């Protein structure tokens, strides 16, 4: 039901700040020239990027490639994952390695610091299904959510 | 009398399609998903081939949806994905094939509704 | 501000919590002057004299394969190994647990409906929030 | 940009170019090409006309349904001008006449009317204004036609400072009064092709650097009027008109190196040799260029 | 890989028919420009003929080449016999079509198409 | 229920009106915006609620086979009236 | 100089066996020596093993590791870690 | 039963017997013979058999199919040979109709049947025009229905309904011109098929 947000508060034109400090519609040519001018004038740690939650991989690599070309490696995300130890070197460090369908084969599930009902509703539904049909035993460490 | 021909079948030069609608299109080969609003499975029997969606814009006069994509409505039907791939190959379209998704067989038991000691017992009928 | 495309307006690759790569398809084109997000960056790279080496969706997806090959294996779940090596490195540096209890950001249904920019702009989601609080 | 005028489509008849143009003088030689190019890419064209609607009929097929709108107007009535321009994003003034009538002198057509259109357009908030003057416009000309062009060109610049002013040489084309003029019969001429001028006008609308500038539109070659007329007769396979027109025809085409031209708008001038047959085929050795 | 031929049994046989068609088209352009009173030059017409032939230079299937020749001869017959009108001959030249953008940046500015 | 926008254009019963900066209103210059003045939402509201004695009433819109498909309306709720989904007539159990 | 290491390999193909041996035996010690260097290990079924090195300003080279032994893998790692291309 | 079309077993039996008769006499070419529940006999043949089979049916004393009612094609993209060539014949002597079907692809010529039926002349031109099937030894094979210089074969299932180009008069060049098709209102595709099987008798094995 959230799709109706796609019809509201949309960004439809390039915008740059005018002489008075307000965002004003402009052409693609003008908007990118202003961005390209600043990009050419900076290098290394002076350029950084943050990716939001809804960004696609094609854009993620394109931005990483573009910032790498000015020797910037500060490609960040908003969601934190500890970089201590292996960090992101090993996929298994940050994956749901059992897979969603693998919950139906588990016999005990330990949930730590999560409310999967709202974080991953269809994953929680898979837990309940195993709870209902496989007699799965579930334990939680965290707030006693429903 | 027959002749030998080893070249891959290619008809892009004799189909009359403009170059733009051969090289820049992306054909999708798939079995349509069941419409979740209905239980009937008869629209999931055959393979389909559709093309990438392009721009539709509002007609200034009436507000109708205008298009410049001649392939916007084209949808072909195929017995198998091999037939669809063969058709895409000889027409020069690049394509993606998605494997058919079949519902996995379930274990159903009415008696489980009244289990003596399991959670499958239903609280209402 | 550079207007990009929403997930319904582009064919883009997303990887779910299991590492399974999947791709959206274009349902409608982006509104107004908005553009496909990777194309914006590719266009910016050229104007900046640093043209990126890909010009089509298929070419930028060839690039993804060079960085992480699993990112183009659509619908496939590629296994990941070496938990033993990760646990060794995890023990190298000691860090203390804070005394704070583990408290998830979403404790009730009211916290569920608005979490991103799309659902925050949704009038239906606002009606849901209002209904479950009032 | 208002959402209604964001470009959409592939530049065809059913597309939305985002241009809303009021073209004064659209029922003449130049206007029919300008309207055609605007309507080709799906622009909204407002056509104020003084003539009978029967005389505007050739403009109707030039746009998709609803894209050509016709209005009554009077050159001396500023209210009729305001109705025509108050919804437009660009105003193109192609009003002109090669002779004077009982009711309109060169001063009316080339000074009072352009000034009125420019002033109302400025009041109504029109962003762009394109005014056609003449290459040989000169306060010190024998032609009262060219004298009035110079006075009007000055007035438009004062009234609408951001106006794009275009100064073409004599224009040749199917409906011209130039090649057709000779065929129906010391000085150097640099005639320019009708389609080149049209492309220049259309590109001056899109080009944001064109605002405030004055352009001279000339063909690629300069000819002696004697060489031209001889060539015209040869192409027409023929054995080789006010007094003001004669003065104009005998005015050497000015060489204004300081003004930008067709090349500055991305248009390549068409040689007279390629298109001369097109104009003159119905009246049935290239001329030496300087 | 054993198929029925159309006219030619191999590429050398097919390439002969292509050359014969090219000569026929080459010699017809001057009369076409005169009969249809076209404003293009004879060189333009022949340059257009060559361009049409050259975009098919990569074909190596004799059956496909045979059909291209078959279709090319139908087009020639339509022209020599003045079944075509002037509009049909000039459709090869796309005079009213404005030049579409080819480079990435130009395409990016105008729309969404690849 | 026709009202005029600040610029003078009549608003339709679907709420349509060209805004101040829309060029498209040039189409009405020298002509007119066709607007139907009999707003159905206003006209149906004037119809009186019909008082009935049963829990369930039926409506076919009037005129027998010239009306709409016959539907049955439950009138158990006392807070509100029963409304026909086809013609908008209202009913209330006395 | 060096900015990022990536190692691609298959989980089961014999051609990636040497890379698999290197990871299980030598990666942990490699990571300790280069604590602040991204070494992205990415397994994918049926891919030929590869070693990608990225240097400053987005220059990349890739060395094939197919059928390499764990020792050759070590050697290739040392070559990249001493370069500044 | 008032609403049900009555069966005609006598005609079904006669047509079946003649179908076997034809199959016995031209085994070299006949691949399949079937009679429909509304009593229409179809002979499916290898494409090499077009001239021998049609000649036999026209001239043989127990056939005498002297009239070619229709000749047409059907495009079925899922088939390796996508074009089905259908001959509908009529025998005035025996007051009977028969249908002969063969197949071809985009690059395989079919022998022209003009020698057997002069009526085939324009039908084959129409098939070439609308489907692109080439008929060999036709006296005059060329487009018949489409505009001069028209590219493609519109009746193929993959040819778009509105085509690729459209025409208008252009004032600048003073002639009708062709340009890529843009539609003010796109044709609205409807998905009408019910997800529930209608006809069990035609269910395909899974
Ligand atoms: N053609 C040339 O060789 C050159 C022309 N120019 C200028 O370019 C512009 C157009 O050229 P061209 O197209 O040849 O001009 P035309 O004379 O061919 O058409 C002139 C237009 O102005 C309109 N017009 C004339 N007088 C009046 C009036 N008194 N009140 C209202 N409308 C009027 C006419 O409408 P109606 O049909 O109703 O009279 C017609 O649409 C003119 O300004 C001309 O001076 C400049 C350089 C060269
Ligand atoms: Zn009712």
């Amino acid at each position: 039901f959230a799709y109706d947000g796609l019809k509201r508060q949309r960004l439809t034109e390039p915008m740059v700040r005018n002489e008075k400090g307000l965002l004003t519609h402009t052409t693609w040519e003008d908007a990118l020239s202003r961005v390209a001018g600043m990009l050419q004038s900076f290098q290394g740690n002076d350029v950084a990027a943050i990716a939001g939650g809804l960004v696609d991989a094609e854009a993620l690599i394109a931005l990483k490639d573009l910032l790498n070309r000015v020797d910037s490696d500060t490609l960040c995300t908003e969601e934190v994952f500890p970089t201590a130890g292996a960090g992101t070197d090993l996929r298994s460090n940050y994956l749901l390695n059992t897979t969603i369908a693998g919950v139906e084969e588990a016999d005990v599930v330990l949930l730590v610091g999560t409310n999967p009902r709202f974080e991953a509703p269809l994953f929680n539904a898979r837990i309940r299904k195993s709870w209902l049909h496989n007699d799965l035993k579930v334990a939680l460490i965290g707030s006693p959510v429903d | 009398q027959l002749i030998t021909v080893d070249e891959k079948l290619d008809i892009t030069t004799i189909t009359g399609v403009p170059e733009e609608h051969i090289k820049t299109r992306k054909a999708r080969i798939f079995v349509p998903a069941r419409n979740n609003m209905q239980s009937g499975v008869n629209n999931t029997k055959k393979w389909k081939m559709e093309f990438d969606t392009r721009e539709r814009w509002e007609n200034p006069l009436m507000g109708w949806a205008s298009t410049a994509d001649p392939l916007s409505n084209l949808v072909l039907t195929f017995s198998t994905k091999e037939d669809a791939v063969a058709f895409a190959e000889k027409n020069g379209w690049s394509y993606d094939v998605e494997e058919r998704k079949v519902p996995k067989p379930k274990s159903k038991s009415y008696g489980a509704n009244f289990s003596w000691n399991k959670r499958t017992r239903v609280s209402t009928k | 501000i550079l207007p990009g495309a929403a997930y319904t307006e582009k064919s883009a690759t997303y990887v779910n919590t299991e590492g399974r790569a999947q791709q959206t398809k274009v349902a409608v084109t982006p509104p107004g002057l908005a553009r496909e997000d990777w194309k914006i960056i590719r266009a910016l790279s050229e104007i900046a004299g640093m043209t990126l080496p890909y010009d089509t969706l298929d070419q930028v997806r060839n690039r993804l394969e060079e960085v992480s090959p699993n990112l183009v294996r659509y619908d496939d779940v590629e296994g990941a190994n070496y938990f033993q090596q990760a646990s060794e490195l995890s023990k190298l540096v000691n860090q203390q647990l804070l005394a704070d209890p583990l408290v998830p950001p979403q404790l009730t249904i009211k916290d569920f409906y608005m979490t991103d920019s799309i659902s925050r702009a949704s009038q239906t989601m606002a009606k849901c929030v209002k209904a479950v609080t009032e | 940009l208002h959402h209604a005028v964001i470009p959409h489509g592939k530049g065809g008849r059913s597309s939305v170019s985002g241009i809303v143009a009021t073209v004064f003088g659209a029922t003449g030689f130049l206007g029919r090409y300008v309207v055609n190019h605007l309507g080709r890419m799906g622009s909204q064209v407002i056509v104020p006309h003084r003539c009978e609607p029967y005389d505007t009929m050739h403009l109707r097929p030039m746009g998709d349904l609803g894209q050509i709108i016709f209005m009554d107007w009077n050159g001396r009535d500023k209210d009729s001008i305001r109705r025509a321009v108050e919804h437009s994003s660009v105003v193109i003034n192609l009003v002109g006449r090669e002779w004077e009538t009982q009711n309109f002198d060169f001063e009316d057509v080339f000074v009072k009317i352009p000034q009125a259109i420019a002033q109302v357009s400025k009041e109504a908030g029109v962003e762009k204004f394109i005014h056609i003057s003449h290459l040989n416009a000169d306060i010190k000309s024998s032609s009262k036609y060219l004298r009035s062009k110079a006075v009007g060109e000055k007035e438009v610049r004062e009234t609408f400072p951001e106006a794009t002013i275009i100064k073409p040489a004599e224009i040749f084309g199917r409906e011209d009064r130039f090649l057709n003029y000779f065929a129906n019969i010391k000085t150097v001429k640099q005639p320019v092709y009708i389609v080149d001028v049209t492309k220049g006008i259309i590109n001056a609308i899109k080009d944001p650097d064109a605002r405030g500038k004055t352009f001279a539109f000339v063909g690629p070659s300069r000819y002696l009027l004697f060489d031209l007329v001889q060539y015209v007769f040869a192409v027409a396979h023929r054995p080789f008109t006010t007094r003001d027109k004669v003065e104009r025809i005998h005015t050497t085409d000015k060489i204004l190196p300081h003004l930008p031209g067709l090349e500055d708008l991305g248009v390549e001038a068409t040689p007279l040799e390629l298109k001369a047959i097109e104009v003159l085929r119905r009246h049935r050795q290239p001329a030496k260029t300087i | 890989t054993s198929v029925k031929p159309i006219f030619s049994r191999d590429m050398n046989e097919a390439k002969r028919r292509v050359r014969e068609l090219y000569r026929a088209w080459y010699r017809e352009v001057p009369n076409t420009v005169h009969l249809f009173q076209l404003d293009i030059s004879v060189k333009q017409g022949r340059d257009k003929v060559r361009e049409m032939f050259k975009k098919n230079a990569h074909i190596t299937d004799p059956r496909v080449v045979d059909l291209l020749v078959i279709k090319g001869k139908m087009e020639l017959e339509e022209t020599i016999k003045v079944w075509k009108q002037r509009t049909h001959v000039m459709r090869f030249f796309h005079e009213t079509e404005a030049p579409r953008p080819k480079d990435f940046l130009s395409k990016f500015y105008v729309g969404h198409d690849p | 229920g026709v009202r005029t926008s600040p610029t003078g254009e009549k608003v339709t019963h679907t709420g349509q009106v060209y805004d101040d900066g829309d060029y498209r209103k040039v189409r009405f210059v020298g002509r007119q915006k066709e607007v139907n003045e009999n707003f159905a939402i206003d006209l149906i509201a004037e119809q009186p609620v019909s008082q009935v004695g049963s829990r369930v009433i039926s409506c076919d819109g009037g005129g027998g086979a010239l009306g709409h498909p016959r539907v049955y309306i439950n009138l158990d709720k006392e807070t509100k009236t029963g409304t026909c989904g086809y013609c908008g007539l209202q009913f209330r159990q006395q | 100089g060096l900015r990022e290491i990536r190692i691609h390999l298959c989980q089961r193909s014999p051609g990636s066996q040497g890379v698999r041996d290197f990871i299980e035996k030598r990666y942990v010690e490699l990571k300790k020596a280069n604590p602040d260097l991204p070494i992205l290990i990415r397994e994918c079924s049926d891919v030929q093993p590869k070693l990608w090195a990225r240097y400053a300003f987005g220059q990349e080279k890739n060395v094939s590791l197919n059928n390499f032994s764990a020792d050759q893998v070590t050697r290739a790692l040392e070559n990249v870690l001493s370069s500044k291309a | 039963r008032p609403t049900v079309r009555p069966r005609n077993d006598v005609a079904h039996k006669q047509l079946s017997a003649f179908g076997e008769y034809v199959a016995e006499i031209l085994p070299k070419y006949v691949q399949q013979v079937q009679v429909s529940c509304f009593n229409e006999l179809e002979i499916c043949i290898h494409p090499d058999g077009v001239i021998p089979v049609l000649t036999f049916l026209r001239d043989h004393s127990n056939a005498q199919f002297k009239s070619l009612a229709d000749l047409t094609a059907v495009d079925i993209p899922t088939r390796q040979n996508r074009f089905e060539i259908v001959y509908n014949l009529l025998s005035l002597r025996f007051n009977s109709r028969i249908r002969v079907k063969t197949y071809t692809d985009e690059l395989t010529p079919i022998e022209s049947s003009v020698p057997v039926y002069k009526a085939a002349n324009w039908y084959e031109r129409e098939i070439w025009d609308m489907f692109g099937v080439f008929f060999a030894n036709h006296p005059d094979l060329r487009r018949i229905l489409t505009d001069y210089g028209f590219e493609g074969h519109p009746f193929r299932k993959d040819f778009p309904l509105s085509g690729y180009v459209e025409l208008r008069y252009d004032d600048e060049v003073k002639r009708v011109v062709a340009e890529p098709v843009e539609l003010a209102q796109e044709f609205r595709k409807f998905d009408l098929n019910s997800p529930w099987e209608a006809f069990p008798a035609y269910r395909q094995p899974p």
